[PDB]
């Protein structure tokens, strides 16, 4: 039997089949519901839209989203998107074949405990696996050293790893992520008179700052730059046909990653989080670790991100010790390829958890056989 | 019974739907108000796990989530009588709501729905799932009497006033 | 020399001089201009009408306000605006007296680098300084820590201050005010045969929301009360001596404060607001801002409202927290107040924008002596 | 004058305030940068000792850290003339600071205290601890020129975009 790895995050759910190269379904993970009184008969009967669905229509639907932060909040829409899926867009059985799922490092027990009753109960999966996001982007990438960076919507969280092995006493997580960042882009935004409260323009300044954002390599410089010219202006069109131009907002919305003081928080920036994971790992490990930084996930596409990111890190790091940002064009789907990949391995086979085991132990069981 | 259960402090609050959609043509009272309880009573992390797993077998077969499962309670539920394995299951599911502690915030969600999508439109010959729910929301058991409306037919007070447009345009 | 106040609301303009008690002069911030043809020479007619005297010749004027969501649209009638209030309720010579201003937190900054660059050339004042409504709400109420609700004509916002430090990144605003009120107001009437639809008749259904109007403790309750007898119900004379009634409009028109979906908006509550904008501070400073609620402003004089929102916090906040909601009875002038208290301090003379660094730094010194 | 000496790698990291409180309005940015600069100037036990005390020497006579201290020493540094033998104090001084390794990020922290916080106000008639300081920084002195801010009265990318709450209430 083939095996579905369906990775779930806050932003997106991958799907697929194992042993593939590319994700068979990739759609936002939101659930709409619409808030105009309808008046047409027929029509409208639907009480909830999920996908992509959710995302044509949102004009007259509230959305929310049931992941924030990588912890699940609403059970009921993932249970729903999680349904939909199975059985609207892989087209497939759930009850033969064995799904596999993700979950970031440092979440309470109690979201995987419910992960896998839902799971076991609801679906009669064959049998499944929570692998941490950051192990399994580490099987695509073809190593056995490295520390993985990966940063998505909900997190960005670090796990080294040594020759098979993991240090868990270096993890280090940080709930500023995509979610963040479009959030302060909305609040800078509003400098230049451009108003988005809604929810429907929430999206719409998310795909702004997908199609306009960029990392800085000196934050200074751009700044003074930006301000001493219009070479750095752009202009976006609005759904409406209105066209908006934004300035300094560009680079100013992904500098959060690297002083998160912009948005409150108190949390040293990236940089500082990756120095301090490393040097939390034995004096003989971090030459490897200096010279092996995997990033990974959506909020990893920034263009200029690595550069910036090497040269942060190298001024932190030893001047004798060599830096290499290592940033694939996949670095999107590096944890759906990685989780296809642990899933087709033949080892891995005995890993899983049956329904037998499961009766026996209950959804604690998941503690003691996953990581 | 099921002592030790509590609850979040604030999660029904994102459920409920616009006051718009709650006069749409088509709009489900019963099953989303149904959806917004069900909401509140998901049990907190913070209470054990052996009673919060008591707790979630009550409510996968009284506030269930499928359409189908709601639609077969629906149905065995007019002779309610015949089961007597279900009235002590409901009535332990209503001394759960008279003790929640946002029972006031619940109380005026129920009457939101009754005036105006229309939740007590039958008055008195409800689902009697909904009943026990609304009886342990409220317990004075008023909300059988219906939602008063105001009439506009008998004006006391009409005042046929001519405003700025209104005086472009009359007869007599 | 002696220093001037001016706060530009939405609606209405306060002016006064530092150090008073009360503002000396207040008047609507309407401009209006004739739409009917003149017949009798030798009278003579003003192009346009400005404040009371536009209020009093409302019949033959169509009233525009220049200030709108508390952005400044139209700036011909405002520069009117503050010629009026220099020279005709004031009666002082700009040149000789420090002005001061205010503006709402989260505005376009062209707008307030527009009112720099106003004052520094058309009127050559010697010094001035903008500050943040909720700021100067605060200084008058003679507090140091509690978070501000000012609600006045065009916009309602939150800004949490602890021990003379404030927290940016939880400050909230809505775009939910007095004018929204009355143009529901004017939607409903409809529903009891009485239309207004002329911009001299918004003024008064604004008349009627002011007199008749209140914000009931129990909305479900109040409404089936009003449906039962006709306790709640209230005469208005027009001034053309008929007379109206209202039912349970009374307490649906407020009721949009707290219910913003019934014009359409999909914000919450300004209950929900607040306890949003505290549940974003750090957690050693909500006890104190709990028990420091601010109300300011005109939204905020309706009966009763003092009690609803007590109510709304408490069952929002946990228990063993204490809530206090503070309406002192001059509120609806507490931004004035709080600019003459700033004005009248030693520590502030050093604050002003002098004509001398504006000229040397140019209308973008706003951004960085003022915050 | 000083073979031998070295320092730590991010000692002056911890003491970099944050950007929201480099806002405020009683905020002194000099003593903020000078106390950064003396703590990234800070000698490593490594150190050979005579090497080591005549720098702590040397910072504690050039850079104090008690406010009054500071003042008497800015009080005589408007006339260098006045009081010789100061500049060759100075001058040694400045020229460590320009070896440091931390140099780009040192005047990355100084570019960022002058666009935020104000710390080139005078930009030409600043005093003269600042200005020596900052100009073993960044050898080019561009920071004498200001910090380039931006108008957004340019009016250059602006639409009146109405979006979904501005379209309500709207005139004309
Ligand atoms: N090319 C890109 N540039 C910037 N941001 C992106 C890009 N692609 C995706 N994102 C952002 O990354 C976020 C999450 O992407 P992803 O890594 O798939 O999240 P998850 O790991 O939760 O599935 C999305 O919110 C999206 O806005
Ligand atoms: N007694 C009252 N009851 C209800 N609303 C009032 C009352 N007094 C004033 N208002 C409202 O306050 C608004 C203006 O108050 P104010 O805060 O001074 O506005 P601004 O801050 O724009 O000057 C008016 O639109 C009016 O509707
Ligand atoms: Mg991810
Ligand atoms: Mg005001």
């Amino acid at each position: 039997t083939t095996a579905l790895v369906c990775d779930n995050g806050s932003g997106l759910v991958k799907a697929g089949f194992a042993g593939d190269d590319a994700p068979r379904a990739v759609f936002p993970s939101i659930v709409g519901r619409p808030r105009h009184q309808g008046v047409m008969v027929g029509m409208g009967q639907k009480d909830s839209y999920v996908g992509d669905e959710a995302q044509s229509k949102r004009g007259i639907l509230t959305l929310k989203y049931p992941i924030e932060h990588g912890i699940i909040t609403n059970w009921d829409d993932m249970e729903k998107i999680w349904h939909h899926t199975f059985y609207n867009e892989l087209r497939v059985a759930p009850e033969e074949h064995p799904t596999l799922l993700t979950e970031a490092p440092l979440n309470p027990k109690a979201n995987r405990e419910k992960m896998t009753q839902i799971m076991f109960e609801t679906f009669n999966v064959p049998a499944m696996y929570v692998a941490i996001q950051a192990v399994l982007s580490l099987y695509a990438s073809g190593r056995t050293t490295g520390i993985v960076l990966d940063s998505g919507d909900g997190v960005t969280h670090n796990v080294p790893i040594y020759e098979g092995y993991a240090l868990p006493h270096a993890i280090m997580r940080l709930d500023l992520a995509g979610r963040d960042l479009t959030d302060y882009l909305m609040k800078i935004l509003t400098e230049r008179g451009y108003s988005f409260v809604t929810t429907a323009e929430r999206e719409i300044v998310r795909d702004i700052k997908e199609k306009l954002c960029y990392v800085a390599l000196d934050f200074e410089n751009e700044m003074a730059t930006a301000a001493s010219s219009s070479s750095l202006e752009k202009s976006y069109e609005l759904p409406d046909g209105q066209v908006i131009t934004i300035g300094n907002e560009r680079f100013r919305c992904p500098e959060t990653l690297f002083q998160p003081s912009f948005i409150g928080m108190e949390s040293a920036g990236i940089h500082e989080t990756t120095y301090n994971s490393i040097m939390k790992c034995d004096i003989d490990i971090r030459k490897d670790l200096y010279a092996n930084n995997v990033m990974s996930g959506g909020t990893t596409m920034y263009p200029g991100i690595a550069d910036r990111m090497q040269k942060e890190i190298t001024a932190l790091a030893p001047s004798t010790m060599k830096i290499k940002i290592i940033a694939p064009p996949e670095r999107k789907y590096s944890v759906w390829i990685g989780g296809s990949i642990l899933a087709s391995l033949s080892t891995f086979q005995q890993m899983w958890i049956t329904k037998q085991e499961y009766d026996e132990a209950g959804p604690s069981i998941v503690h003691r056989k996953c990581f | 019974p099921f002592s030790g259960l509590k609850f979040k402090q604030n999660s029904f609050l994102s459920t409920v739907p616009s006051v718009t959609n709650m006069h749409s043509m088509h709009f489900d009272a019963r099953e989303t108000f149904l959806g917004v309880i069900r909401k509140a009573l998901e049990p907190d992390t913070s209470t054990p796990f052996p009673v919060r797993r008591a707790f979630d077998g009550l409510r996968a077969e009284i506030l269930p989530n499928d359409t189908i499962k709601s639609a077969a309670l629906k149905a065995q539920c007019s002779d309610i009588d015949k089961h007597p394995e279900l009235k002590a299951k409901m009535e332990t599911l209503k001394e759960v709501i008279t003790h929640h502690p946002q029972k006031e915030k619940l109380a005026e969600i129920a009457l939101q729905f009754a005036r105006e999508a229309g939740l007590t439109r039958l008055k008195g010959e409800t689902d009697y799932v909904l009943s026990n729910v609304l009886d342990g929301l409220i317990g004075d058991g008023s909300w059988r009497a219906g939602p008063a409306y105001e009439s506009y037919l008998n004006k006391p007070g009409v005042d046929r006033v001519i405003t700025t447009v209104d005086g472009l345009h009359m007869q007599r």
